[PDB]
């Protein structure tokens, strides 16, 4: 019953299945020479593993949707849903943003996912939704 | 850590621009590319910066 | 459509509240689009 | 797509199809959303050497749009107002075809020649160091001995059909600026070959 | 009439020059609903006169 | 990750250091180009 | 309670409360007054 706090390392998971078989990811960036993310497979660490060191985040600020708003106009806070988070890249110490490049093309309307050395701006932001009805 | 961390990526980076380079060495282009991978020279102009 | 341009549109000024809750819905939902301006389609509007 | 349907609604202006239903749809879609869109960026008009062949084009056409008949007193009289807004911020260098057409109806002075003069002197009264003044107008050249021609002819044409002609207060009274801002405008000792 | 739907929800200048980040962030999906391309191409495409 | 971590007992994800008993020396590798290619390690110490 | 700190973050930027913000914290209050009210009721008797 553990509940998120901000201020700690935290891993953002995914979950994929090809062939009939689940595949567990994780976000990754480099940060130094390329601020592009990519998804590392978590999953067959037995055989293979995987390179954690580019894995790890940190929530360093959580706050409510007017109160972001008005820091943009000028202790272990608990996490829920509604609230915008700020992640920091624990490696290069650079928050993770939404870019404005496009660089796929089967999708026109999709963006990149990158790091940027500044907090600065609404884009490194994100927002919480309940994804189930409970 | 940090500075192993940036010394092993950008020895991997300069390295696989090395093998790049020494990849088409003594051969001339002419009509086609070289069939060797295409050079990152934006990694390593980034990471250079 | 003729409905919704009728209500977010009124004395030749647009309305910002009602302008920015259709355009929410109306990104929340991609399939209003058609088969054109589609992520998945991708037919394009001179295509169209 | 913007000038080759404005070309093709000029073409359409004729008789024979003036009441057709894709003239008068021509029509509307000209006179609402794209030639207010002219008249908002007519200053940045400034400067339009570089398509000067075009451009006495496009105006040809506006002229056209404006004398057509088939169009609504609204229609007519946003066409003139953008008319008025272009030739406000248009090199008076470039003008010299707009006002060898004008000299057509102009001298005349029919119903549809109110407007014309009135854009004549709102010309005129801008553009008048352009040929006053032995030196041309600020930042444009002197005056071509062609236009010197071109308005002394004009002025005596608007000068005899107003003397030939019987009174009408309206006309009078909308005639005499542009008589007297074409006067002001060409020198006085200016000889023509 | 989606175009034009579109087109009529846009925020008035006064608030761009304002300077709002709400105008500015719709204004920004509206770009990125169309391009500019396809509006002069389809503006391009003649009639059946 | 390290949320049930403490302070002055070691945890995973940590880079460190491998001293022996009399402190002098520690688990390195081979210096950079090596004949071995940096396959063995040694407990060499000092400057390392 | 989520409500009212709402309020008061959309408020804190603001020199001076207007006459509308004051009529509404005015009964968002008396309606948070009513309600502690009734708490204080469900446990002034000492029920475990």
């Amino acid at each position: 019953v553990q509940f998120l706090r901000t201020d700690d390392e935290v891993v953002l998971q995914c979950s994929a299945t090809v062939l009939k078989e689940q595949l567990k990811l994780c976000l990754a960036a480099e940060g130094f020479g390329n601020r592009l993310c990519f998804l590392e497979p978590t999953s067959n660490a037995q055989n293979v593993p995987p390179d954690l060191a580019i894995c790890c985040f940190t929530l360093e600020q959580s706050l409510s949707v007017r109160a972001l708003q008005e820091m943009l106009a000028n202790g272990h806070r608990t996490l829920l849903y509604g609230h915008a988070i700020l992640l920091r890249h624990a490696h290069s110490r650079m928050y993770l943003s939404c870019l404005t490049t496009s660089r796929s093309m089967t999708d026109k309307l999709a963006f990149d996912v990158g790091l940027q050395e500044d907090a600065t701006g609404e884009a490194c932001w994100w927002t919480m939704h309940p994804a189930s009805k409970q | 850590s940090q500075a192993a961390r940036m010394i092993h990526s950008t020895a991997g980076l300069y390295n696989q621009f090395i093998k790049g380079l020494d990849s088409f060495s003594g051969k001339p282009r002419g009509s086609g590319p070289p069939a060797g991978p295409a050079l990152p020279i934006e990694a390593v102009i980034l990471s250079l910066q | 459509l003729d409905f919704l341009r009728f209500a977010v549109f009124v004395n030749g000024e647009s309305v910002e509240e009602n302008a920015n809750v259709v355009v929410r819905l109306l990104i929340r939902k991609p399939e209003c689009f058609g088969p054109a301006l589609r992520g998945e389609g991708g037919s394009g509007l001179l295509a169209a | 797509g913007f000038l080759p349907d404005m070309r093709a609604a000029a073409s359409l202006d004729t008789a024979t199809f003036s009441t057709t239903e894709m003239a008068l749809a021509l029509n509307r879609y000209l006179c609402l959303a794209v030639l207010p869109l002219i008249t908002k960026c007519a200053p940045l008009f400034a400067g339009t050497e570089h398509r000067a062949i075009m451009v006495d084009s496009m105006l040809h056409t506006v002229y056209r749009l404006s004398r057509g008949r088939s169009l609504t007193k609204a229609q007519r009289d946003v066409i003139e107002d953008c008319l008025m807004a272009l030739c406000r911020y248009i090199r008076p260098s470039m003008l010299q075809h707009l006002l060898r057409r004008l000299v057509f109806d102009v001298p005349i002075l029919n119903e549809f020649a109110k407007m014309p003069l009135k854009l004549l002197t709102n010309h005129y009264e801008r553009c008048w160091k352009y040929y006053c003044l032995p030196t041309g107008w600020a930042n444009f050249g002197v005056t071509s001995e062609e236009e010197l021609h071109l308005t002394r002819k004009l002025f005596w044409g608007i000068f005899d059909s107003l003397a030939h002609k019987k009174y009408d207060q309206e006309l009078y009274r909308m005639a005499m600026p542009c008589l007297c801002a074409i006067a002001g405008a060409l020198p006085p000792d200016y000889v023509d070959a | 009439a989606l175009i034009d739907l579109l087109g009529r929800c846009a925020p008035e200048m006064h608030l761009i020059q304002a300077g709002k980040g709400e105008a500015l962030r719709i204004r920004a999906i509206l770009r990125s609903l169309v391009p500019l391309d396809d509006l002069v191409g389809i503006i391009s495409l003649p009639l059946q006169i | 990750i390290c949320s049930c971590c403490e302070e002055g007992y070691v945890t995973g994800g940590h880079v460190l250091r491998l001293f022996h008993g009399h402190m002098d020396e520690c688990l390195t590798i081979s210096a950079a180009d090596s004949d071995d290619q940096r396959r063995l390690v040694y407990y060499e110490g000092g400057a390392v | 309670q989520e409500s009212i700190s709402d309020f008061y973050w959309y408020y804190s930027g603001k020199d001076v409360i207007e006459e509308q913000g004051k009529r509404n914290f005015s009964k968002a209050m008396s309606v948070a007054k009513q309600v502690f009210n009734s708490l204080t009721e469900y446990i002034q008797g000492p029920c475990t």
